[PDB]
């Protein structure tokens, strides 16, 4: 009932919910591995059309 | 069928990612609330056994 | 899992969550109940003497 | 006695009427979770008997 209260008149609501670094490099990582593995079965897709 | 596999365990997540803003109030506010559920509900099962 | 996500994403926030009027007044009753409770019980305190 | 104890029992909700503010996004949060909350809870109530 009343943690999230407290939560919201912790500190300026500024900084609180600030990603770490490591999520951010993880969303870089992953963001390269999606683009170049649609890539991948792009390719697959034309060579299987000739 | 395997670059199939893994882009479907990809996908459902990077969605958050490809729209990613180093100022997004919303996102920050439901994942705010999402965490806090999560809280909530893992230390009712973790101490009632439930 | 969802079901949150789903209803905060849905725009205009401030009408999915208007309070009924019902609300409204029985907020403001029960804060006119409140200040006249300590009014009173404030006469009661005096009067003893 | 007895408006000591009105005046107990009132306390915990005037607590939150006293600090209503029409413009508080934070209010409207906090009202939306409690409410999934217990729609989850009482889902999960009917249908497993939890």
């Amino acid at each position: 009932s009343e943690l999230l209260a407290n939560l919201y008149s912790c500190g300026d609501q500024n900084t609180l919910m600030e990603e770490s670094a490591e999520q951010a490099q993880r969303r870089d990582e992953m963001l390269r591995m999606y683009h170049a593995l649609k890539e991948a079965l792009s390719i697959i897709g034309n060579i299987n059309t000739t | 069928n395997k670059l199939q596999s893994q882009l479907l365990s990809i996908e459902k997540e990077v969605e958050e990612y490809k729209n990613f803003r180093p100022d997004d109030p919303a996102r920050k506010t439901k994942a705010l609330l999402q965490m806090v559920q999560q809280f909530a509900v893992d230390f009712e099962k973790r101490i009632e056994g439930s």
